[PDB]
């Protein structure tokens, strides 16, 4: 028997390392994730009670458009619809969402908005992609909003909910944004997202466009496709679109561009972000392969994250370095490479890859601040990478020394890639 | 393990457990129908990756007895309103992709855990999916008439346009000499019947023979064609086999086997005095493949041989600007990309092979493989729709053919019944019994051909003015006198525009 109030009696760190390791997942009627699922000499198949019939009846085809996705082993829905009835009102839940909102966001990520049961009401997904918590927003505002914005105005504005079309059917789409449009609640949205599992878009994608002026708290626009990708987030060479582009006055509004899944970027000549002119951030989340000598990096932008990639080619400062201190790749490696590890190399792990630098004994303070100038010229004012799960980057890595240093870049998931040398 | 990581990146988590819904469906469907046996009962079933049956023809099984055999034997008739129909017939468009798309994907993760049974072979899948969705095209050109100034040949198909067309006596403006004699018209509409319904090219209806034409054991309605290539069309190994087929449509203007009824007796017989046939065979010296396998089923200058392409090639063109058709070089030359699915030789002899799959509840031969052929094909080409799947669709006879007019015409095949009918070889009897059906196929459908049609040169014999005759015209035709509309269907979608006898009347020119 779990006690609530003893672990509500605990202070917030200890709550925030408790919610952080906490996904989502507020349900014991969880989906198995897939990795157990594939991972199996074994199906689990089904093979149903007096009171189930009336939950299945009654309450399933309120939530028949998110949780359709599970009838596989039905006893995972006839387990939920004992949670759907108090979990959202659950004491640990709207704790959950306050030392959320009280962290900015950072614990659990990006409710939702939604249609369901005739209210347009929030929803939280999983990374299983099941709802678990729906709220409507006066409720939302009422008990956990307010619960934490007692009186300084800096916090009652909740501006972090996504809007994720692909979610929900176009038509959906359409009655949602018209319900947002009857309220003023385009400054609550934070991000949009988009699906569509030549310039042909959906309809729910020129319906969410058409409607992305009105935000005026937009950040954090995301894709998720590579046949939709070159349609409104690349400039691709076109100058003149009116109609069905993303209307150039909130282009400036947005922070970050997540790229969900793809298989390259430049599939054209360039992948220029030569518009977004006022974005700090960038994440490629699954796509398959990147070539840094090929995006064009605007004006002032800060991040280039990066994860689950496949293939790395690499902005190739070693062959514009080859030519400053004027040796064959093979003399180099050879002779001008020390692989010193400090105390601050042996700090993050690294136990893969060999963190490689060149001399200072060898080189003469000058043709030395040269060969940091051909990374900083390579660059063009970027400082984090953090090169998630990656396989077999084909050029070797460079990272300047002011930018390894204070783990600005970091590898995590360190297996194929190997021989960072930090110059 | 090594493929695991690119297997779960390659989806969605949503769309992994709708894949994984999808094709839970499929391993319950197998285990109801037992196609994998069933480890124990009141037991949580847990079959293993290794020993999955997946195939082709085990996936569109499933497509066929789930998604497109719309039985539901308390809730069919909720398919009243089209455009609630339209929502539906697109979600299972949708559903029909997912699915197909889910088990590739189990065949995917089944080959990965050493189970050498999934070879999907995708393009069957894919000629089906494009099957379905060229039938959601043929929706949607009907409920949306304001696509483009072709309107005329919105309403009226290329099909029931030439079809309809060429059941005219007369041909004052069809040809003067390239339409003169009714058994040319017919060998003409029996060539646009084996062009049009059956999708093969001018050299494959030269291959068509007497005895290449079986018949259905099960449904007996199906001209079962079944297109025997030994080892030599383009590739080894013997097995390709393309099987056809042909029903009996509701319009008797349009059925195949009526029209080749009618074009077998107009050669065997023709007219006793302006146009005589090629006269009887012998069928009694007949080797499977001596007699039979070198007569054509449609004459040309000779009595025994296969006319020549530009003859048939200015008859296209008569007839497509008789009936205002600008001609094209896929739809009648060339093979399309729609076309009925061949069978390689371990398919063809495994799956169908029923003692070899004794441990099945429901053999798919019995019901959803009409003797070897696949069922939407059937019923798509057929211009049907194939989601009742065990209806009287095809069964509607009312006033059926009596037996005293059966002995009248074609009596050779009662001598040979009265003669030994085992005594002579397969393709003998075959053809036999074969124009059996056919004949009755053309007593059915013969009195709507003198009805609308009375100048046509079967009646140019006074036998045939006889009181059975005329009886048999007027039970058939007395539920056609009184009624403004039309009592026999035309196409599925086409019954509410042309079932009124106005805008069947105005397709004819001459002689509405």
């Amino acid at each position: 028997s779990f006690n609530p109030v003893r672990f509500l009696e605990l202070p917030i760190d200890i709550r925030k390392e408790v919610y952080f390791h906490l996904d989502g997942n507020f349900c014991g009627a969880h989906p198995y994730p897939i990795d157990i699922l594939y991972k199996s000499n074994d199906v689990e198949l089904p093979g149903r009670s007096k009171r189930s019939k009336k939950l299945l009846r009654y309450m399933y085809p309120v939530f028949a458009t998110y949780l359709n996705i599970f009838e596989y082993s039905p006893q995972l829905i006839e387990k939920w619809l004992e949670y759907a009835f108090w979990l959202r009102y659950d004491c640990l839940v709207l704790d959950c969402f306050k030392v959320n909102h009280l962290y900015d966001g950072t614990l659990i990520d990006a409710l939702e908005w939604t249609y369901l049961d005739n209210e347009l009401r929030l929803a939280y997904f999983n990374k299983a992609s099941m709802l678990e918590v729906w709220y409507t927003f006066k409720e939302y505002k009422k008990w956990v909003i307010d619960s934490v914005a007692f009186d300084e105005l800096d916090l009652l504005n909740v501006s972090n909910i996504q809007f994720n079309i692909d979610n929900l059917t176009p038509q959906l789409v359409d009655k949602c944004l018209s319900i947002l449009e009857q309220k003023d609640l385009f400054a609550t949205i934070g991000e949009v997202q988009f699906g569509q599992d030549n310039q042909l878009t959906s309809i729910s994608v020129i319906r969410t466009i058409r409607s992305m002026e009105s935000m005026k708290s937009l950040r954090k626009i995301t894709v998720r496709g590579e046949k939709l990708y070159e349609l409104l987030i690349n400039f691709h060479g076109f100058r003149d679109n009116p109609g069905k582009t993303i209307s150039y006055i909130v282009k400036r509004r947005i922070n970050e561009i997540r790229l969900s899944r793809m298989n390259q970027i430049s599939r054209t000549g360039l992948a220029d972000f030569t518009r977004w002119d006022n974005l700090q951030k960038l994440v490629l989340s699954r796509v398959a392969y990147i070539d840094l000598n090929s995006i064009v990096f605007p004006k002032n932008f800060k991040s280039l994250t990066m994860k689950r990639v496949s293939k790395i080619k690499w902005w190739n400062i070693e062959e514009n370095i080859l030519k400053e201190l004027k040796v064959d790749k093979r003399t180099f490696k050879s002779l001008y490479i020390k692989e010193d590890d400090s105390k601050f190399t042996k700090f993050f792990n690294l136990r893969h890859t060999r963190i490689k630098e060149l001399d200072k004994s060898e080189i003469n303070q000058i043709t030395y601040l040269r060969c940091q100038a051909i990374v900083w010229l390579s660059f063009r004012t970027l400082n984090h990478i953090k090169l998630q799960n990656v396989s077999e980057v084909f050029n070797n890595i460079i990272v300047p020394r002011a930018l390894f240093d204070s783990k600005r870049v970091e590898i995590y998931r360190c297996e194929k890639i190997s021989q960072v040398l930090v110059i | 393990e090594d493929r695991f990581q690119e297997l779960v990146d390659s989806l969605k988590p949503r769309t992994a457990h709708q894949y994984k819904t999808y094709y839970t469906k499929y391993i319950q469907w197998c285990q109801l129908n037992q196609i994998i046996p069933t480890p124990e009962d009141n037991s949580v079933n847990s079959v293993p990756y290794k020993d999955l049956p997946i195939s082709a023809e085990l996936i569109h099984w499933f497509l066929l007895d789930t998604l497109i055999t719309d039985d539901k034997p308390g809730e069919k008739r909720e398919e009243t309103e089209d455009l609630d129909e339209e929502e539906e017939n697109s979600f299972k468009i949708a559903t029909l992709k997912k699915i197909i798309g889910s088990l590739n994907f189990l065949s995917k993760l089944c080959k990965v855990h050493e189970n050498p049974n999934a070879n999907i072979d995708t393009k069957y899948l894919e000629s089906v999916t494009k099957l379905h969705t060229h039938w959601i095209d043929s929706q949607k050109a009907i409920t949306t008439n304001e696509t483009n100034n072709t309107n005329t040949q919105v309403l009226c198909p290329p099909l029931l346009k030439v079809s309809l067309n060429l059941w005219n006596p007369e041909t004052n403006h069809l040809s003067e000499k390239f339409f003169k004699t009714c058994s040319e018209k017919l060998r003409f509409l029996v060539d646009f019947q084996l062009r049009s319904y059956l999708n093969l090219s001018f050299e494959e209806r030269s291959k068509i023979r007497f005895g290449s034409l079986k018949l259905g054991k099960r449904d007996r309605d199906a001209i079962i064609y079944h297109k025997v290539t030994h080892s030599a069309e383009k590739k080894d190994t013997p097995g390709h086999h393309q099987l056809l087929a042909l029903l009996p449509q509701d319009c008797p203007f349009i059925c195949p086997q009526t029209t080749l009824a009618a074009y077998l007796y107009l050669r065997f017989y023709g007219i006793p005095s302006v146009s005589k046939g090629d006269g009887f065979p012998n069928l009694n010296a007949d080797e499977n493949g001596s007699l039979l396998q070198d007569i054509p089923i449609l004459r040309g200058k000779s009595l025994t041989t296969y006319p020549r392409e530009e003859t048939f090639s200015n008859y296209y063109t008569t007839v497509f600007r008789y009936c205002h058709l600008p001609y094209k070089r896929r739809e009648y030359f060339n093979k399309c990309n729609l076309v009925y699915p061949t069978w390689d030789e371990d398919t063809f002899r495994t799956f169908f092979n029923e003692e070899n799959h004794g441990n099945w509840l429901e053999q798919p031969e019995a019901f959803a493989f009409p003797d070897k052929i696949p069922f939407d094909f059937k019923k798509i080409m057929n211009f049907k729709s194939p989601y009742t799947s065990y209806s009287t669709n095809a069964k509607k006879d009312p006033f059926p053919p009596p037996k005293d007019l059966l002995v009248q015409i074609f009596p050779e095949i009662d001598e040979y019944k009265r003669h030994d009918y085992e005594g002579l070889s397969q393709n003998s009897r075959d053809f036999l019994d074969l124009m059996e059906v056919l004949r009755e196929r053309f007593l059915s459908n013969l009195p709507w051909i003198y009805k609308f049609f009375p100048n046509h040169d079967i009646f140019q014999d006074p036998i045939f003015g006889n009181s059975d005759f005329q009886s048999y015209f007027n039970d058939k035709t007395i539920h056609s006198k009184g009624s403004p509309i039309l009592s026999f269907d035309i196409l599925p979608g086409f019954n509410k525009i042309y079932k009124n006898k106005t805008n069947f009347y105005s397709l004819l020119i001459e002689r509405p």
